[PDB]
RNA sequence: GUGAAGACCGGGAAGGGGCGCCCGCCCGUCGAACGGGGAGCCGGCGGAGACUCCGGCAGGCGCGGCCCCCGCGGAGACGCCCGCCCCCCGGCGACGCGCACGGGGACCGCGGCGGGCGGCGCCCCGGCCCGCGAACGCCCCGCAGCCCCCGGACGCCUUGCGCGGAGAGGGGGGCCCGGGGGCGGACCGCGCGUCCCCGGCCGCCCCUGAAAAGCCGGGGGGCGCCGGCCGCGCGCCGUACC
RNA sequence: ACCUCGGGAAAAGGAGUGGCUCUGACGGCGCCGGGUCAGAACUGGAACGGACGCGGGGAUCCCGACUGUUUACUAGAAAC
């Protein structure tokens, strides 16, 4: 049998990002001795759009705290922001969308984005366009703030790891029908080769495990188990329940 | 000089893609193509420059805003709460 | 009634822009606009020589400050003055000696004190 | 009566710096020119406005006097950004 | 190549700046029936057009007999 | 770092710089005879070649000799008569697609006029052939666009638009405009298209349309020039022909 | 007819068309450009998009919505 197309896809070669022509990592600015006792002023230079993001990303620039120049940082942007607007990052950054404060400071029912999953790790959580974590509960004695993830999940964070304020823009992009394949293709090309996508069912038994027969049918059940091989994992991956049944 | 009567601009995709498809579409490329007014300059000129991306053509000032709408629902939900929040600490 | 004689003001536009000015004249409003002989630091007293403006320029391009600089001035400054070739280069020289005393005293320092522009 | 001018580049490709326009010689034959590529003029660092008095010629070849404005952030900012910064400047100190 | 401004500056590039030789084109065609004194400086062709011959005399003369004189 | 090796994999490592000092985390003299780039045009010549030869005429980039000396003007937009280094903040290189519209250049066509032909049984001022002007140097204009100054409004305008108390109109100016004219190099008009470039717009995207040498501004600091004229130099390889 | 109101649709079908001799419109006037769009006579073996270039059409049923893509060198499909 042929490595399936998931083998081949992680040996990198094709399949690997669209990176070029990209703007860089979106990231929080680094903790430092004025993040951490006060606040650094930044000024929204310029909104731009990524290659394979859909949400905007906003240049804000910093004075550089080690020297006499400025830096710049590249940020998700939280609809609103604005170009001259003076974003704050630090402990005693006031509460405006687009600062940057420890979760422990920001107030509960909060809308934050670019959250840190942990102290100082530059933001990991919401970052996809219209995306927001809500700030949950704070639990004083751990030094623990519960936050609840954009799948709804809840997770309890460091009251010291910072975020964003705000929702990030760009909310909405999914609403909008695709219409044409074309437009899945640009879409795809900005981002990975991912696309166009065909049926295993479709492809021969050599090919893939659902392979091929004269009447094209998987012939098992779709549900495969957790501890599956790489070739073999390739239908429902340890699916608690299947069907479409209303609730939850 | 009304030229069709239900699809709007809409009619650019002609008989193909379903009339689901065209009515959503309607609505989403109006507020898209649409001009709102300036947050700063009080003006009805800002556009679309990009998903998320919208540029005050008089104003000269490019905010952060929803993909197909200058401002979405969920954004002014979260600006209020802001706002009131910030307000209580103060 | 803001502009008047021995008013400092910051030069907004123009050559000598960032640069402080003292009022001597304030020209009687007519059809060019209002206008108002103003003489200002041109140069700093040294890196670590003070050099003078002397011309008439729009109050739309001075922003009033609140401090004054009191000096005689207009003894030698006036409208037939900085107008003519020479005269002018004359008084430029009396205002640079005696901003050079002003600056030897450490007299009038927010005037003598370069304005802080970035970017 | 055949005005085929052939080519004057090294590579017959037509790039944006492979563009040419044609004149008549002294000698009645039809002659291909490189149409250089114009360089931008300078703009505004705040604005992005093409800054005046420069002209649109590479500053190797302009002279200092051209390739300059006569006013502080002269080339760097235009006279509006820089009256923009001269006020904020006073006004933040008097606050 | 360029315009020399006027016999002025064409007799002081002759008199001390570097030149070769004043060539003397003469009504060439009848478009115009002025003369054509063209210097060489090291630099530039410069040319001074002359509408009366006589006059084109006079500047001849103020340039210095050093400088080659070839009439055409 | 790893693998029996062959070899594969790779930042976390006392990894430089004119220069005592001082400054400094850390690759490329790899990769494109289509991308970027400092600067070339005309005329002529040979049996075979030319953006290369030769003649004319420029431009770029150095180097030396010599002289020289570090601001000024305007109300302002800016103008004009050119400093350098570091450290920073920028700009240029540097950028998508399309319909239409406008402006140039070439091409074309039609007249006139000057020169030359051909045919002619009949006509024929009806046919044809030719009438040339490069790079570059100055000077003067150049729509639209942007900006200044007075001043204080439903007006100004496009093919479509757009625009205006965050400053219109009107009046007078500045700037950019791969362009034109004059002069230097050195036949006269007129029109419709075509083709190429360019401009201001407008439309489009869950698509947003490379980078880097190189060059150039500005702020601060330190220091001390710049310029002109006159000489001189520019190596290495490719270059026939299909 | 039908329709997802966009289409169907060049639906289906008809009629005219050449050359001459004129007459209107339409800008920039004294001038001076335009080359399109109408209208009328008169003619011609009852001829004219006179070569050339250049949909035959209508009513159904099955299948796949569609534009796309594919077994280079026997399957362009209803397959992907």
């Amino acid at each position: 049998g042929r490595r399936i197309r998931v083998q081949r896809k992680g040996a990198g070669s094709v399949f690997r990002a669209h990176v070029a022509r990209r703007l860089g990592a979106a990231k929080l600015r680094a903790n430092d001795f004025a993040e951490r006792t006060g606040s650094v002023r930044g000024v929204v230079k310029a909104i731009l759009h990524d290659r394979g993001r859909g949400a905007p990303l906003a240049r804000v620039q910093f004075p550089n705290m080690r020297g006499e120049g400025r830096v710049n940082e590249l940020f998700i942007a939280p609809e609103g922001m604005y170009t001259g607007q003076e974003v704050f990052s630090g402990n005693k950054a006031t509460l405006h969308i687009g600062n940057i404060l420890p979760v422990g400071n920001i107030p509960e029912g909060t809308y934050v984005c670019n959250v840190e999953e942990k102290p100082m790790d530059r933001g990991c959580l919401a970052r996809a366009s219209g995306t927001y974590c809500l700030v949950v509960a704070h639990n004083m004695e751990t030094n623990k703030t519960r936050i609840r993830l954009p799948s709804g999940q809840k997770k309890l964070i460091s009251s010291k790891a910072r975020a964003m304020i705000g929702l990030v823009a760009g909310g909405g992009r999914t609403d909008k029908p695709l219409l044409k394949a074309g437009n899945a293709y640009h879409k795809y090309k900005a981002k990975r080769n991912c696309w166009p996508v065909v049926r295993g069912v479709a492809m021969n038994p050599v090919d893939h495990p659902h392979g091929g027969g004269n009447h094209q049918h998987i012939g098992v059940s779709s549900c495969v188990p957790r501890n599956a091989v790489p070739g073999q994992k390739v239908g429902l991956i340890a699916a608690r329940r299947t069907g479409c049944s209303g609730g939850k | 000089a009304k030229r069709t009567k239900k699809v709007g601009l809409t009619g650019k995709y002609g008989t193909r893609y379903g009339r689901a498809a065209r009515k959503q579409l309607l609505k989403i490329e109006t507020s898209q193509k649409a001009k709102y007014t300036c947050p700063f300059c009080a003006k009805d000129k800002v556009r679309r420059t990009a998903c998320g991306i919208w540029t005050c053509r008089s104003c000269s000032k490019t905010m952060a805003g929803g993909a197909y709408s200058l401002h979405t629902e969920p954004a002014n939900a979260a600006r209020a709460t802001i706002r009131r929040l910030r307000l209580a600490r103060e | 009634p803001i502009i008047k004689p021995g008013l400092v003001c910051i030069v907004l536009q123009g050559r000598h822009a960032g640069k402080k000015a003292v009022i001597v004249e304030a020209l009687p409003h007519n059809e060019r606009g209002s206008y108002a002989i103003v003489a200002g630091i041109a140069a700093l007293p040294r890196r670590i020589r003070v050099r003078s403006f002397v011309k008439c320029m729009n109050v739309n391009h001075l922003m009033p400050t609140s401090c004054r600089l009191e000096n005689n001035y207009k003894d030698f400054i006036s409208t037939q003055t900085v107008a003519d070739v020479t005269k002018r280069r004359e008084i430029i020289e009396t205002v640079n000696k005696d901003f050079q005393r002003r600056i030897l005293e450490h007299r009038d320092t927010w005037f003598f004190t370069k304005l802080p522009i970035d970017a | 009566a055949d005005c085929r001018v052939t080519c004057r580049f090294h590579s017959t490709y037509r790039t944006r710096s492979k563009i040419v326009r044609y004149k008549r010689t002294p000698g009645n034959r039809l002659t291909s020119l490189r149409v250089k590529k114009l360089p931008n003029a300078p703009h505004c660092a705040e604005t992005g406005k093409q800054i005046h008095g420069i002209p649109r010629v590479i500053p190797q070849h302009l002279t200092r006097q051209q390739r300059k404005v006569s006013r502080p952030y002269g080339g760097k900012l235009c006279g509006s950004a820089l009256r923009a910064h001269i006020l904020e400047s006073f006004l933040n100190e008097e606050n | 190549p360029n315009t020399i401004t006027e016999e002025n500056l064409m007799k002081m590039i002759a008199d001390g700046r570097g030149k070769k030789l004043v060539v003397k084109s003469c009504s060439k065609g009848r478009l115009q029936g002025k003369v054509k004194l063209k210097l060489r400086t090291a630099k530039y062709l410069y040319t001074l057009t002359v509408p009366n011959a006589d006059d084109a005399k006079s500047i001849v003369k103020g340039c210095k007999d050093k400088v080659e004189v070839q009439y055409v």
